[PDB]
């Protein structure tokens, strides 16, 4: 809803509705990988941190954001992780 | 900045990409390494995003937060996934929050609406932070799984939250650093007490309920700031987050709304595509035919979907129960009209010790003669030879309603772990069945 | 350690045996002696040398039934074999008292344990021994056999660059094991086949196949299980319609019966002279009476052109699986008598105690009890 | 403005008729007049008031023939109407000579022209007309009807209470149009069928409705590569799998030849007890040797029956069809209803048997010395 | 900040959502109640634009092009419609084409990108309206035409495109008056000159083609002149469209390139009315041949009596079978046969070795099997299986073809019989002799 | 009115991702009406043509404008009744 307050209101619901219907008419048995997929994908927390970090500047500012690119960076190699070994349930032994 | 917004473009479309092919049956495994190199991309092209400091700091912050993680995943059992998911949806909750607070205390933003949307943004992290590690705590045994109560707390919870949200908003008028981590620790707090009351077993609904409350949470801090590739993939997982919460709730026959509170089997309603799901996979597959495939004259559709397995190399028999219809060989008369090969139709004693390694039992109209009551004498149902359907490893069956056999009597294979329900009429289904497979 | 015969039946025109090599061979595999007379399976193309190969016995008759537990006979045994019975041996087997009236009261004068066939009740746990389901499926198979063997008429739709002919239409009158069995047969030769009864139940079991049911004016049944009891202004109806539908057939297969009871009538003179000529008329029903009025016992004729049949014993043209059908039946009740190859007889039992003719000069079964 | 006659038949056993009164309608809205004898289609069910519904003029026998141009039989006329016919007549039906020798000589004395209904082309123009067609497929149908009447077995397979019927394995050997409609007739049934045949275009046509084909290996055509090595080819291979067979639908013929032995004697002896085997070749030897002419015989337990005349028991649809076959082949003769004949097309060309008495067709004349 | 961008907003969703409702067929019935709320919503919200003058004479062109266009559109026949989604399909790539040339004669362009994206957007717009006015010509019929198929035209259809291209171009650094006209007047030749070697028939694949061009052309003008609704609906109309096209192009025997033994055995009308009595499953595979007869009337007539009967009736649908998209959808519309009658060929080809009869009707190459094969130039057909039915029935005059070119290898096999005469003339002697047994 | 390069651009290709998988579930039925309705939707350009009419002042530019709205309008409203008739067949 900025850059400018009109053109990401559209994107808003524009990605509201893309994903929306991206995860209509999907199947039972692969109901928690995609969500371990997800999961892994909303770790993007990680490049606004980096930057918040990046802008880190009265010190108090430099903990709390060292944290959240920790947090993110488990969100995201943690999520990746999850969705791989959850895959190779669908693959035969060799 | 062209490189970068460039990038955080290359870098949007990766993701849908990567949603998309992780939707799938045949690209679910492809569409996580879509997703993969996306991050990658992202993550070097935000190294060079104008007026980047602290650097020595961004190298080990990335370095003990990659491996803390890969670690954990990589070596622990294949049961304790559900909780896995829900800590490290936690912990991306707890990164959304920290990007909120950090801008409150530089007063970064003067605007009244990205204050707004990095507050509220704010708010629904920590408390997707701190109830994705109650609900981590729950399945782990660590914490008491099921529903934990207080008297009243339906008005400790509402007024916990309400607060959580008024000192919210306050933060417009008056971001002073001493009403900002009460607010921080409210939703840290509501956090911990909305995820108090869910079961154990109603866990993972809960964890998908944060799992988009995590994406929402990133979609408009990712707003808050300029920054697209947050924008993008936040409200990407949100919008995905909440309508896989839903369809979470309605596999396991119940509403979102009984989680969110709640304070010799069961019969297993299944839609008509989830059971083409399980027949598009299989590799041992045995049609059971009743009395009930007759009255609807479903013969047509079923031989035209055991073709339809027999193509995808699918190991199909059928087995005639000797008594299976009204009269004696209904099923074999109605069989050999379709144009049902003879080598295909085996009976009762060549392929009962067959049954431990058939993985999907299709019933279709039959009760009396695939009922497991036969075996004991105190039945009305001893005597008659019986099919051992059941210990198939899943079972499906094809009925309308409740309607019973001849001689009237329940069966307790349509309650089994092992055995699935199909409504409706039994042609109808099975185009619906055909339908969905050639979709797959 | 039991023993068990198997004879060769006596009724004209019998082709049938009780017992076959096959289920013999696993019965001596069961831990029991098998007595068979001298040429009883030469009606079903079974040797002598099938059965001796099996593990039993062949010998001749009289020296037959001397130590027995079990006989095993398709119809009812005759004087000669009546009269070689021992005390605390079983009948079993097909009695029907009503045509074998005099076989009946011979067995009393010996008081011999008799179990009727005919009288197995239709639970599931004796559906495997439901001989009234197996032998009128052989017969109901044939009836449509033999009715495009004298049609004059292709009972398939016959499409050729010649022209287009018409399948045959059949109308089964009584749909029962024996008529859904030639409901079905009629079908896969191609013919437009209908099906006449009064059970909305059978009605329901005839479009299964793929039929159009016989509903006159007056459904003859409804809410309970009751069939109706027509007056003075309804049984007309429900014979005129029934008339004026028969007349536009070409086949008319019929099989209603009752246990107890001569054949009711479903084609009358009148019902018969509206038939056109070519048409072929089928009565199973002729074994205790026949449901047409022209019909004569054992022979073919014709009147007005039209061609009435009636086969007494269909199961003995079709004697090979006829007989293996029926041996099993009594193999699957023989988990009813036989232990471990060791004479068990249950008088517990529902089968037995809702099948059993008598207890040793004993008439249990109350209309067989009726008709002495 | 022509006239059509239809006589009675009157050879040992027939009922067809020659035009049914549902033809005999085209006829007579197609501009002819039509005489018919006194109970003519009482073997084929139709009355005598159904024909004069119609259009036509019941009449006595020897009445039948007063002007008439075109004469319909079934089997070849008796001598009795080759002697009441009328100048440059010409008849039409089933003359066959191997039978009626004397009768075709009866004709060729008196100086009538005929049509003889076994010498339509074969070729997909003239299968409107083919009467030998019409009048194999009703015998084939019945081939197998009588063959599974006769049987002992079951013909489908069915799971019931009592065990698993195995389908009746039946052999349709010589496939033609007899075989054809034996081997359908068969499969609706449910029996598990195969076909023999010498030719590859017989093989095709057989497995198009089902059954699997038996192992070659031969040409003859088109019993002449058959003879190539004399018969040790057909006589050594299915030896072995008519050793499964339940039924046996023997067609086989030659043109004007004795029927080729398929079933021998050493065939017939590893033949199971309740097995069938159904003979249409009767009519000119016998395929199987065992046949014994129009008699339900029964050697060792393998019941042999050899048919003449099927088309007759299926008589009203036989009839129906012929009587098609008859109008259809009228298109030729009558033109919108006056006496036409075309000398010149090749359907008639390939099939007048005699014209003005002379013997146009090859062998036919051959013999008669 | 604003109070008409907030219209448009709503008006996009209403266009998404419809187009998401009538995308699927339960829904698609709200569908249009969505989509043209979107359309009344923003068309009230731009007489609010900041300084409006001419006002008088924008809102007559506005009721001069609605009422002309509302009327003729209700006013014309179903079969008719192909034609009328081109002309309008080419009104607005006319419309699009000029919000192009009015803003390149004032030179209000302050960047070069955003006239590269006016300019191209004419490109479109001229191209998708003149091409459309030809497929129309072509559709119609007062100067109707197949492929003209000139000698070398791929050589100098290709010179003029690139010659507008660099007539397009050369506004760039010189926006005079004159650069704009011929640069429209070769887009306008260049967007007739290509639709010369297309097809009479291959049209479905060119006006969803144009269709999806005209949303391009929208698409990239609103992006010139900052417009968000036409920036919005216009890349959701084009991308649409475009897989649109695709997905009727691959659906016909053809793709996305290509546009730019026995005897015959007849039968009488009683005798065909006697197969259909007693045949248990039957299906009727109509194409071009009931549309220019009119026999659809007589169709449905034939398949409820059947069904009164008992008759199991179903209509195998070509999603080609015709001159247009679904020719066979608006006429079984037309007529009123419920649409689970109509299965289109994937549902309904393993339904026919047990159809008892498979009645077509004025039908050629979307039944003829030689589809199948890469010898013979129907290949790339999904092919509809009528061939393995045990009986067919076929109507047609006599002895004429369809369009590709070829005989038909159906009528000749040993289970198909052909039925002669005119379509409707065919279906009421099949109807009345039926009702006589 | 105000909107830059990089919104513009995600807006593209978010409405473009959003269209193309509404009708990927077609069914076969509405192609045809379906077609109907997407080319009433782009009748949306009556709008941009009425803008640059309200906007005009030479003697050339009011007139090619005023040709924009008709066409435009007639896009429109045609659109609509195609479609409201082949939806009716309902
Ligand atoms: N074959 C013989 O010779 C013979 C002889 C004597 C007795 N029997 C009896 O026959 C019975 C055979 O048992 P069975 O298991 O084969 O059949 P069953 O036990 O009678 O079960 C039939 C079931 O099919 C379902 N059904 C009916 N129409 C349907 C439709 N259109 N779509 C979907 N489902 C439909 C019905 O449920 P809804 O109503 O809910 O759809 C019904 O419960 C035995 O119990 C035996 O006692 C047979
Ligand atoms: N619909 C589309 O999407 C589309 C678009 C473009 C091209 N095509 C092409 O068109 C072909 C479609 O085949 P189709 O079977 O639908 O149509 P078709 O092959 O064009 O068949 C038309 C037939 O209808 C018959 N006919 C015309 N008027 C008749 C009347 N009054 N009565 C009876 N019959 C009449 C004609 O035969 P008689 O002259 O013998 O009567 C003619 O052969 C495909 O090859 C495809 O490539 C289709
Ligand atoms: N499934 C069962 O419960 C059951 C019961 C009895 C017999 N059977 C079996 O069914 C087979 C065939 O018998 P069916 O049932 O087809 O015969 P069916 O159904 O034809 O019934 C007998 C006939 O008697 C007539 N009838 C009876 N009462 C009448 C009255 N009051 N007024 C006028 N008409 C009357 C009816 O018209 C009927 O057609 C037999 O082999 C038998 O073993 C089955
Ligand atoms: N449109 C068509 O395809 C069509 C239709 C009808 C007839 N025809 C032709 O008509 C001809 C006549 O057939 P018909 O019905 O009079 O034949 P028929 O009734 O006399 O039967 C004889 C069949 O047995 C086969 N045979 C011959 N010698 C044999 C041998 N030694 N062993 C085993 N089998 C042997 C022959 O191939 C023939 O098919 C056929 O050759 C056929 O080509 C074609």
């Amino acid at each position: 809803m900025e850059f400018g307050f009109w053109s990401a209101l559209y994107i808003f619901v524009l990605t509201a509705f893309l994903g929306y219907e991206l995860i209509t008419r999907v199947p039972v048995i692969l109901h928690t990988p995609l969500m371990s997929g997800s999961n892994f994908i909303h770790g993007v927390v990680v490049v606004g941190a980096m930057v918040v970090l990046g802008h880190a500047e009265t010190g108090l500012e430099k903990l709390i954001g060292f944290l959240g690119v920790i947090l993110g960076a488990a969100n995201a190699a943690g999520g990746y992780a999850v969705t791989v070994r959850m895959l190779e349930m669908f693959e035969r032994k060799p | 900045m062209d490189l970068i917004q460039a990038a955080y473009f290359v870098v949007a479309i990766l993701f849908i990409v990567g949603l998309k092919r992780m939707a799938h049956p045949t690209t679910a495994k492809s569409g996580i390494v879509w997703a993969g190199w996306g991050m990658v991309l992202a993550v070097l092209a935000t190294f060079f995003w104008p007026g980047m400091g602290n650097f020595a700091l961004i190298l080990l912050a990335l370095l003990l937060g990659s491996v803390v993680a890969w670690w954990a995943a990589v070596r622990v059992a294949m049961t304790d996934m559900p909780q896995m998911v829900a800590i490290y949806n936690g912990m991306g909750g707890g990164a959304a929050a920290t990007i909120a607070a950090v801008e409150l205390l530089k007063g970064a933003f003067e605007n009244t609406g990205l204050m707004a949307l990095a507050i509220l943004g704010g708010l629904i992290g920590s408390v997707a932070f701190t109830g994705s590690l109650i609900a981590f705590a729950k399945l782990q045994g660590i914490m008491k799984s099921r529903p934990i109560l207080f008297p009243g707390q339906k008005a400790v919870n509402a007024l916990v939250l309400a607060l959580t949200v008024v000192i919210g908003l306050s933060l417009l008028w008056n971001d002073a650093t001493a009403s900002i981590v009460l607010f921080f620790l409210l939703a840290l707090l509501f956090g911990v007490l909305m995820t108090l009351p869910i079961g154990g077993g109603d866990m993972p609904v809960a964890i998908s309920f944060y799992n988009a409350f995590t994406g929402m949470a990133v979609g408009f801090e990712g707003f808050a700031v300029g920054n697209p590739a947050l924008m993008v993939a936040g409200t990407l997982v949100g919008a995905a987050g909440t309508l896989l919460t839903v369809l979470m709730a309605r596999a396991m026959n119940r509403s979102v709304w009984s989680v969110l509170v709640g304070g010799k089997g069961s019969l297993k309603p299944i839609d008509v595509e989830d059971a083409a799901v399980m027949l598009a996979y299989a590799g041992k597959v045995v049609f059971v035919p009743g009395y009930g495939m007759a009255l609807s004259q479903a013969q047509h559709k079923l031989k035209e979907l055991a073709d339809l397995l027999e193509a995808r190399g699918v190991e199909v028999k059928f087995a005639i129960h000797p008594v299976a219809g009204r009269m004696p060989g209904h099923m074999n008369v109605l069989l050999a009209e379709a144009g049902v090969d003879y080598d295909k139709l085996k009976d009762l004693e060549e392929i009962n010790p067959e049954f431990p390694t058939v993985d999907v039992a299709v019933v279709i109209g039959a009760n009396d003669v695939v009922n497991p009551a036969a075996r004991r004498p105190g039945s009305p149902l001893y005597g008659m030879p019986i099919l051992d359907v059941d210990k198939a490893k899943n079972v499906i069956v094809i009925k309308r309603g409740q309607g019973k056999g001849f001689a009237g009597v329940e069966n307790e294979l349509f309650y089994a772990e092992n055995t699935r329900m199909l409504y409706g009429d039994a042609q109808k289904v099975l185009t619906e069945l055909i339908q969905a497979l050639k979709r797959l | 350690m039991v023993t068990v015969a198997v004879p060769k039946e006596r009724a004209p025109g019998e082709r049938r045996v009780a017992l076959v090599p096959e289920v013999v061979a696993r019965l001596v595999k069961g831990g029991a002696r098998v007595r068979v007379e001298r040429g009883a399976g030469e009606g079903a193309y079974h040797p002598d040398e099938a059965y001796q190969e099996a593990g039993a016995e062949v010998v001749e008759r009289g020296e037959l039934l001397k130590g027995a537990h079990l006989l095993f006979t398709v119809q009812p045994p005759p004087e000669d074999l009546i009269q070689a019975l021992e005390p605390g041996a079983i009948v079993v087997g097909f009695v029907q008292p009503h045509k074998n009236l005099e076989l009946v009261r011979a067995l009393q004068a010996k008081k011999a344990t008799v179990i009727a066939m005919e009288l197995i009740p239709r639970i599931t746990r004796a559906q495997s021994m439901d001989a009234l389901s197996s032998q009128a499926t052989v017969a109901g198979y044939l009836a449509a056999i033999h009715a495009a063997r004298l049609s004059p008429r292709f009972f398939p739709m016959l499409t050729t660059a010649a022209g287009t002919i018409r399948p045959a239409k059949v109308m089964v009158m009584g749909v029962g094991v024996a008529g859904l069995m030639a409901i079905a047969t009629a079908k896969r030769l191609g013919a437009q086949v209908f099906a006449y009864d009064v059970r909305k139940a059978a009605l329901e079991q005839a479009l299964s196949l793929g039929a159009k049911p016989i509903e006159l004016p007056i459904s003859a049944e409804g809410e309970g299980g009751y069939a109706r009891e027509l007056t003075e202004e309804e049984k007309r109806i429900q014979h005129e319609a029934l008339r004026d539908h028969v007349a536009g057939m070409d086949v008319l297969i019929t099989t209603a019966q009752v246990p107890g009871r001569r054949a009711p009538i479903l084609l009358t003179e009148d019902m018969v002279e509206r038939l056109k000529p070519g048409t072929v008329v089928v009565d199973l029903a002729a074994e205790s009476g026949g449901n047409c009025v022209l019909t004569k016992p054992g022979e073919v004729v014709e009147v007005r052109g039209v061609r009435v049949y009636g086969p007494l014993n269909l199961p003995s043209e079709l004697s090979v699986h006829a007989s293996e059908m029926y041996a099993k039946n009594l193999y699957n009740l023989s988990s009813l008598l036989i232990e471990k190859g060791a004479f068990a007889p249950k008088w517990e039992d529902e089968i037995v105690r809702a099948a059993l003719l008598m207890k040793e000069g004993e008439v249990l079964h109350g209309p067989t009890k009726a008709l002495l």
